């Protein structure tokens, strides 16, 4: 759960960054 | 020159304006300069793991980038001294601050440049010498225990142009010039090293001799080598901190570090009150075992950025006096709290965790720190030959060996001497496991046992037997009871129940039982062996004949007889003789002997 | 002193849990305190968490409940957190945020010292050697205090924690044949915990020297956070600036431990085992390491953390963390309650790390030590002998194990049941533990030398 | 040997030094042509005197011996025979004898794992106790046997297994060790 | 008396026999190995001395300017189409900076022509190459945060530790023990 | 003692003679490199020159305008 | 060949763990080798694990401390990596990176080949069906292998599995009715470790054809993902094109996995079982897969890896991923090591997929199949007997009962115990075989066919 917590908060940001 | 910290998230600060600053390079964050290490760069910020306090810290603080890793002044002066992570001299911040606390980017000297130093060049050095890294071009008389030879930094080398007189000599007045490729090198009594670069050295020989502690268990059982590599788990309360002060004050290594990373600060206050207390002899004269101690404390509320420091610290000074011959054994406290430190430092960056959230770096880097312990031929022009035992205390969460750092731990080290919780609650220490304990250096020593104790290494193979026969009875009579043993299982048991109780069991607080030296390891054992073999053999032969011998017979006949092999531990190393000793056993053995053959 | 005026700021980017987010800050100060005057007029207070550009994480104490966007109003304090501290706090209540509930007034502070204190240098702490008389058997005999020791109480819900401690505090005293000031912070206690500590040192004559910090189950979760390092800090005060012998009692580091992963969770830390934070080692041992004495001072700080086992789990993490931290630990069995034998203390599973110092010939007596460690075996033996009897029947025990149930029983008939209000001296504690080491010939007291057991056995 | 290549090409350099240094403290006088010549490809780089970053390009190139195995061999060869000189420096050793011990250091598998070494070890407690301490009764006592221990050695060499060696080894490492009270 | 004496001294030759066989063993080993090093040693260094050749015989080429010239507008032309930037700057020895003058204005067009994009690339006359280097050029683009270099000391590297295969089985002889190529 | 001095002198004259022998092997072989390589080297240098002098200026074969 | 000169960037943009991730790159190429001279001229090399538009984010096989943005000089050689290959690689020893670490020169190419492999084609895949004599009662009897699988040697921390590698390397041959060329690749062994390979391939003469990868603890971990292939590059040009055959030692897949994991944490990638990447099937069967013969060569390639299991855990997802791939796997035990038997393969297990094909008549012999299934039912059987008389008791088990637990201390005494030195050709091993199941009757033999009990059983 913490490292799909942690993927799912990357993924997050990432996408952000690209935006 | 100046970056400006950006972000604070506890130990890990970010600093903008940081370009060409490169990954592991040492920078002062704050206005009272805490250091850090920068351990990621992205764009033309840096993160830095602070080794000190970050609370107070503001965005927009200087970050001054010195361009030097995290390195260690190694010179006369460690000896008796107690470091902090980041080799500080406590006792030195103490004096200069007259305060019980340790201030936050205090930036007093590692080693202190007002003492004069006895030092003596070698006689053989001249102006216009070849000399070259790990060249011991002097000698300092630091204390009665170590003469700190001074040698040449490695990567450093030269033809001399100034070699320094004998005479009383600062840390800071230069010592040796050289000159190569026409660009001169001047050398002070110190040098500086990097803690993660290993220091070279001509050869790693196999490591062929044993690291006496004071305990039987681990001596008999479970030898460790001068070089070897080992792990200590075991729960709160089993005794991998006593096991580690014990082989501190009562072993044979001409140096130890202990390295105190991350536990109690009232264990590095025992120790200073301790060692010097405790005294050995050499030459005839009784020299304090502090004289050679060096203690590297970072204790559980001091930072945690600073215990991976301070673990590297230790093994670089550790590394520095094995480079000068001398048989070092580095102590680390506690490597789980290491482990723990990177954990939260990873957190801290947002890595992907590997098992129970440590970062998947884990097994690499204690595989990199366990890697500089063997038996090396040190570098340098004098041919020597030093050693760096690692005896790395792990504490496994829950008591529970599957711990990521005790499985990584157990996959490095060579000897392993697990604790059991239960043994340690009914008070049996050392509460060393001896089923699952190990040690890979049994083959390696043997050739050493062979002519050094001839008649112990099958007095270890016996009682390694006797211990595995009682483990598979006890695991029967646990459910099928006493009633249906074989008598000589019986006294396996309890012959077995001796052993435990009376040899490997060995209370390390009191005046008899703090050191036993291998003589009465050894001693004791062949006693305990020998009463093993007359019972069996009595029982044996006479089980055919109407006068069965039983394990009630001989226990009521040679109720004194036991008595005296339960008390051979009591025997005084020190106000006993070993001539007394050894003596007192082989009365005990003929003892024996007449009762065993008076019962038969 | 700061002079400069205090910034506040309506720039609230976000909420989260209790993480008030907060922007355009200027020059954010890590660990910085800042002053919530909600829309209603409610002043919280919360600590900034993190700092990042003009964006500062402020972990509200209070909770984030109510906490507008637009309208609430965050002055920085310009300061990290700071207790006022003044001799004076001996005899006062205050919550967990240190504001007194005895409706007295604030603190007319001596000093302001962080809350978060310092770790004390090493080579300067003193190593504790002064045995204090707990008067509990259980402890003196077997797993005796040093003055200045970290010794929590190892508990579970229901069993008689808050009765031992209160007996450790009101017969602890030096084994010298002076008062212990008292610091009790409370986290998460319900209401008849509190009275229960707060009438017990009333009855007793010691109130003048107790400062109580009181963080019930209904006030706020996070702060309890800091309702240890207020009470430590206070300790710390009164003993290395006021030369106090200060008890610090720290009650349900279960609730501290809790409340930790709560904030945690929030942040999204790394959790270790169970979910707490994987820095909650190093979190336990700010609290647990402000003890022991101080070379040159003439105080000290003694600290007996009260915590519940989950489950009864010793291997549970806060237990566990807390046993690695700590210099032992008293563990409260449910067997022996159960039994209705108080106090209901295991010393087979306890520990006391500084015994080995504080015992032996000139401090107490010269057979302590040898006398702790034969009743140690013996009650081990006992409980095996006890194990191999569920299986194998009354029938099948040998002598030596008739001899070892009747030391077992004797024992937790004699020596660890006591009298909430008996007070033994460790004399009377190492003659109990003799009378029940004469059940054996000397020969099956293996531990005790030959030479201890002709001196004090016949007798 | 897993050194960098100029830190191996170093102490490559550093060696052929150093043997030339024990060579020229054993035998300043070259009377010991047998042993001067068996180092004569390590010791003409320092009898024809060359900069250390000549003998360093010599050694990258291949001119120089560059097996820092051999060299270290040779090296502790010459090393132990020096500290045997020294140990015995008042008491003169005679050339065959020292010619002869040098062929046996020379045989010798391991000189770390051979008695010669430990024999040395042992004279040199003796000697670097001696070195500094007082004259009181034990100094006086261990001076006297170390001084006829030297001259045995001297007359025979630390090879053999002389009795008369060999005890006055235990007795004085027993002075030694005893207490100064 | 005798048979247990005698069982020992056995053990003892025996033990020490076995010792001595050991030790052949490993000193035959070493010696083998210090032979194969030592061949493949000398083989290298042969291969090192025609690298060195190669590189005398460049630096004898450069000096032929009508050679050179051509040679550099390659280089040059090479390195631009490399880069692909819009400014871009050429570093070139002091004494070959006619040369790399021309080489430029030849190549601006042709490059212009070719990737039909602009481009303005200026001689570093500030900071020149070491005059010790055979030759060529280093061409960087506006920031100078990427380079080629189209050096002859990097040329020629490039080309031979390709080539190597090819110079081991033309100045060594082929192998007979490789029967497939594939 | 004696069949064990005889041992020792056999293996170190058989080492000797080997250790001479391989040595004569290595020159050997180290001739015929030497005489192979001369041979080509002419052929080897002037391709390789050749080669390095081939400019031949590209482009990166995904460059698209 | 590539002609146009390379690309060098001092455009650097971040650093992370193994990672060194660049902008402004002029058409990426995705496991393109980089080449990072370091401010202070150190030189370093990297892969380029993955390409966006104008980013690459290279992994620096030798780590990336002391690398700085703005400085460090990353040149492109624009081309995968292509390890050189020569016959003369045999009797060298290389780092894990290839380098030459015998102070002998480096290594002049007969060929560059891609360290990646060439895929084979299935259609044109020998199945190999002749057996290696290991000499080994335990491989040979019932786990035999056959030229050209891949068999790892699934172990432990402290088990002697590098011993069991060693004899097999020193012993391995066919069965008599072409000697082995050993390539070596040591990842995260220590010193001891590599130091005990070295020398037993040095004492046992097979120095010349021994080519060995050494990739010690203390060397960079992301070295060691290379290093394997590379290793089997080799093998695959001494196998394949050089005609020899080829036993390829793999000492730690576990360490190989470990750098795996690391660099995929670094990369933030999905992570897979225990943190190690979703893709490590895959990346494990690139390299397993590359053993075996081929149509028209006569060269093989047996690969035999060895693992650490972690906590003896043969669910782990490295040597679960390892069975999948791998045909078989010898297992080493923790019991039997613990109890003295050596060599301590367990082989119950352990199993050996290509053994049915490469035994029998005309292979080894006609009753090799069925002892080796007789041998295996009894062991089992026997394991369960076992497992009932430790709660039951020795007194309630049946004579056929007795018959199995002799049986298997007979067998584990005699068939699976055998002196490090000792090659038990498979004669040998069978007879031993017979010996023991000669202890029961032939009433018992279920699993042997009446023909060969009538022929063997009676001896
Ligand atoms: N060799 C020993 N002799 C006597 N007591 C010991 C020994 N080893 C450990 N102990 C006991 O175990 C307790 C725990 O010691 P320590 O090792 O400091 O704990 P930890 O296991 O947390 O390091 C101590 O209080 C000490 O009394």
């Amino acid at each position: 759960f913490y490292r799909l917590k942690k993927i799912q908060e990357k993924k997050k940001i990432i996408k952000e960054k690209s935006e | 020159t100046f970056g400006y910290v950006h972000g604070v998230s506890g130990p890990v600060v970010t600093a903008c304006d940081m370009a060409g600053a490169a990954m592991y390079e040492l920078v002062r964050v704050g206005h009272s300069e805490l250091v850090g290490e920068i351990i990621r760069l992205e764009g033309d910020m840096a993160t830095i793991q602070v080794y000190e306090e970050t609370s107070g810290v503001s965005v927009g603080d200087p970050v001054l980038r010195t361009g030097k890793p995290l390195s260690v002044e190694l010179g006369p002066g460690i000896m008796g001294a107690i470091f902090d992570g980041i080799q500080r001299p406590l006792s030195d911040i103490s004096s200069q601050t007259q305060s019980i606390y340790i201030p936050r980017g205090v930036n007093v000297s590692a080693l202190s440049r007002d003492i004069k130093w006895e030092f003596i060049p070698s006689k053989n050095l001249r102006v216009g010498s070849h000399i070259t890294g790990g060249d011991i071009y002097g000698i300092v008389n630091e204390n009665s225990l170590i003469k700190h030879k001074i040698m040449l930094p490695p990567r450093s080398r030269g033809s001399v142009t100034y070699i320094a007189p004998p005479g009383n000599y600062d840390a800071s007045d230069v010592v040796l010039e050289l000159e190569f490729e026409g660009v001169k090198e001047k050398l002070s009594m110190v040098q500086v090293w990097p803690v993660r670069q290993v220091r070279p050295v001509t050869e790693k020989l196999p490591a062929n001799h044993p690291l006496l502690t004071g305990q039987r268990v681990l001596d008999a059982l479970f030898p460790c080598v001068q070089g070897g590599t080992t792990a200590i788990p075991g729960a709160f309360g089993c005794g991998k901190t006593v096991i580690s002060q014990s082989l501190s004050k009562y072993s044979n290594s001409d140096v130890i570090i202990y390295v105190g990373c991350g536990e109690r600060g009232n264990e590095m206050s025992e120790v200073l009150r301790d060692f010097p207390e405790l005294t050995m002899e050499v030459d005839g004269k009784v020299e304090s075992i502090m004289k050679r101690t060096a203690l590297v404390a970072n204790t559980s509320n001091m930072p945690v950025a600073a215990r991976e420091a301070s673990i590297y610290t230790g093994i670089t000074l550790s590394e520095y006096f094995r480079d000068m011959g001398y048989h070092v054994s580095m102590m680390a406290d506690s490597t789980s709290r290491w482990a723990e430190a990177l954990r939260e430092i990873s957190g801290r960056l947002a890595e992907m965790p590997a098992d129970s959230g440590y970062p998947a770096y884990l097994g690499a880097r204690l595989a990199s720190f366990y890697e500089r312990a063997g038996r090396v031929k040190c570098l340098g022009n004098p041919e020597r030959e030093g050693s760096v035992s690692i005896v790395g205390a792990v504490s496994p969460p829950g008591g529970d060996f599957s711990d990521p750092v005790t499985s990584a731990t157990l996959g490095i080290v060579q000897v392993f001497w697990g604790l059991d919780k239960k043994l340690a609650q009914r008070k049996h220490f050392p509460s060393v496991n001896w089923l699952i304990s190990y040690s890979k250096y049994m083959r390696a020593l043997d050739e050493y046992y062979d002519k050094h104790f001839t008649e112990f290494v099958p007095l270890r193979t016996k009682a390694k037997e006797i211990l595995q026969e009682e483990e598979d009875l006890a695991e029967i009579v646990q459910l099928v009871g006493k009633a249906s043993l074989a008598e000589t299982d019986k006294i396996t048991l309890e012959v077995a129940k001796l052993i435990k109780d009376d040899f490997l069991q060995q209370n390390g607080y009191t005046p008899y039982d703090r050191f036993c030296p291998f003589y009465k390891t050894v001693g004791m054992l062949s006693n305990m062996i020998s009463f093993y073999d007359m019972a069996r053999r009595a029982v044996e032969t006479t089980a055919q004949s109407d006068n069965k011998i039983t394990w009630s017979i001989i226990r009521e006949h040679m109720g004194e007889i036991l008595y005296k092999l339960s008390s051979m531990k009591f025997k005084d190393p020190v106000k006993d003789g070993e001539a007394k000793i050894k003596a007192d056993y082989a009365q005990l053995l003929e003892d024996m002997q007449n009762a065993f053959r008076s019962l038969e | 002193y700061l002079s400069q005026p205090r910034l506040t700021y309506k720039t609230v980017s976000g909420v989260n849990g209790p993480l008030v987010i907060l922007d355009h800050v200027k020059f954010p100060r890590y660990a910085e305190i800042v002053h919530l005057t909600l829309p209603d007029g409610t002043k919280r207070s919360g600590q900034v968490l993190e700092v990042s550009g003009s964006k500062a994480v402020v972990q509200v104490f209070e909770g984030t409940s109510g906490i507008d966007a637009k309208k609430t109003s965050c002055e920085f304090t310009g300061d990290i957190l700071r207790t006022p501290v003044s001799e004076d706090m001996l005899g006062r209540v205050f919550n967990g945020s240190g504001k007194p509930i005895d409706r007295g007034p604030v603190v007319l502070a001596e000093d302001f010292l962080d809350i978060m204190g310092q770790p004390i240098n090493p080579q300067c702490r003193i190593y504790p050697e002064e045995m204090i008389q707990t008067g509990i058997s259980a402890i003196d005999g077997m797993n005796s205090i040093a003055r200045g020791q970290k010794i929590p109480i190892f508990s579970a819900a229901g069993l008689p924690h808050n009765e031992i401690a209160a007996q450790i505090c009101r017969q602890a005293g030096l084994v010298k044949k002076e008062n212990f000031a008292i610091v009790f912070a409370a986290m998460g206690v319900n209401m008849e915990t509190a009275r229960f500590f707060k009438s017990d040192f009333e009855e007793n004559g010691s109130m003048d020297n107790v400062c109580l910090f009181l963080n019930l189950a209904n006030d706020p979760t996070i702060e309890r956070i800091i309702t240890p390092r207020l009470a430590l800090t206070t300790a710390e005060f009164l003993a290395y600036q006021c030369e106090k012998h200060v008890l610090v009692i720290l009650t349900d580091m279960s609730s501290y431990a809790e409340a930790l992963r709560e904030v945690s969770a929030a942040r999204e830390e790394v959790p270790g085992r169970r979910g707490f934070p994987g820095y909650m080692y190093t979190d336990l041992a700010t609290i647990y390491e402000r003890a022991g004495r101080v070379e040159g001072r003439n105080g000290s700080i003694t600290q007996i953390p009260i915590l519940t086992m989950p489950n009864d789990d010793i291997t549970h993490p806060i237990p566990d963390l807390t046993g690695y931290i700590t210099e032992g630990q008293i563990y409260v069995d449910r067997q022996l309650h159960n039994r209705q034998i108080y106090p209901p203390i295991n010393v087979l599973p306890s520990l006391s790390r500084l015994m080995k110092s504080a015992i032996g010939e000139g401090m107490t007596r010269k057979d302590h030590a040898d006398v702790s460690n034969q009743l140690y075996a013996c009650y081990a033996i006992g409980k095996d002998v006890q194990a191999m009897k569920a299986v194998v029947g009354e029938e099948a025990l040998t002598s030596d194990d008739l001899l070892y149930l009747e030391f077992l029983q004797k024992f937790e008939k004699n020596f660890i049941t006591q009298g909430p209000y008996e007070n033994r001296t460790v004399y009377e504690t190492l003659d109990i533990g003799w009378q029940l080491l004469r059940i054996f010939p000397k020969e099956m007291l293996k531990r005790i030398p030959q030479s201890t057991l002709s001196e004090f056995y016949p007798r | 040997g897993g050194l960098t290549s100029e830190q191996y090409h170093s102490q490559v350099v550093g060696k052929i030094g150093y043997i030339a240094r024990c060579m020229q403290t054993i035998d300043p006088e070259n009377n010991l042509k047998k042993i001067r010549e068996d180092y004569q490809d390590v010791l003409i780089w320092a009898e024809k005197n060359y900069r250390f970053e000549e003998i360093l390009e010599a050694s990258k190139s291949g001119k120089c011996p560059n097996d820092l195995d051999a060299l270290s061999r040779r090296s502790l060869i010459l090393q132990e025979l020096l500290r045997l000189v020294s140990s015995i420096s008042p008491f003169k050793m005679k050339l065959d004898l020292i010619e002869s011990q040098y062929e046996k250091m020379k045989q010798h598998v391991n000189l770390w794992k051979s008695d010669y070494h430990v024999k040395l070890n042992q004279l040199n407690q003796l000697t670097d106790y001696l070195k500094n301490a007082a004259p009181t009764p034990k100094n006086n006592f261990l001076r006297a046997m170390t001084s006829v221990l030297q001259m045995q050695i001297a007359q025979y060499g630390i090879t053999e297994d002389n009795e008369g060696i060999n005890q006055l080894f235990k007795l004085g490492l027993h002075l030694l060790a005893m207490a100064n009270e | 008396l005798v048979q247990t004496q005698r069982l020992k001294i056995m053990e003892y030759y025996e033990k020490k026999e076995k010792q001595i066989e050991q030790q052949k063993k490993i000193q035959m080993s070493n010696l083998m190995n210090q032979a194969r090093l030592k061949v493949l040693r000398a083989r290298d260094d042969l291969i090192t001395d025609l690298l060195n050749e190669a590189k005398q015989r460049l630096s004898k080429v450069v000096k032929d300017t009508t050679r050179y010239q051509v040679l550099l507008d390659g280089l040059v032309l090479q390195g631009l189409y490399q880069l692909l930037e819009p400014r871009m700057i050429v570093r070139c020895r002091k004494q070959d900076f006619p040369l790399v003058k021309a080489a430029v204005q030849k190549a601006i067009p042709m490059y212009k022509i070719a990737t039909k994009k602009d481009v303005d690339v200026q001689i570093d006359l500030e900071a020149y190459l070491p005059e010790d280097i055979a030759g060529g050029v280093e061409i960087y683009n506006g920031d100078r945060k990427i380079k080629v270099s189209n050096t002859l000391e990097s040329r020629l590297d490039l080309i031979a530790q390709q080539m190597m295969p090819e110079v081991r089985g033309a100045l060594f002889g082929a192998n007979a023990n490789r029967k497939f190529l594939d | 003692e004696q069949e064990f001095q005889s041992k020792q002198q056999a293996a170190m004259g058989s080492q000797g003679n080997l250790s001479a022998e391989v040595e004569q092997a290595t020159r050997r072989q180290v001739q015929g490199m030497q005489s192979s390589q001369q041979r080509n080297r002419e052929r080897v240098l002037t391709q390789l020159l050749g080669m390095v002098c081939d400019v031949r200026p590209q482009v990166h074969p995904n460059y698209r305008i």
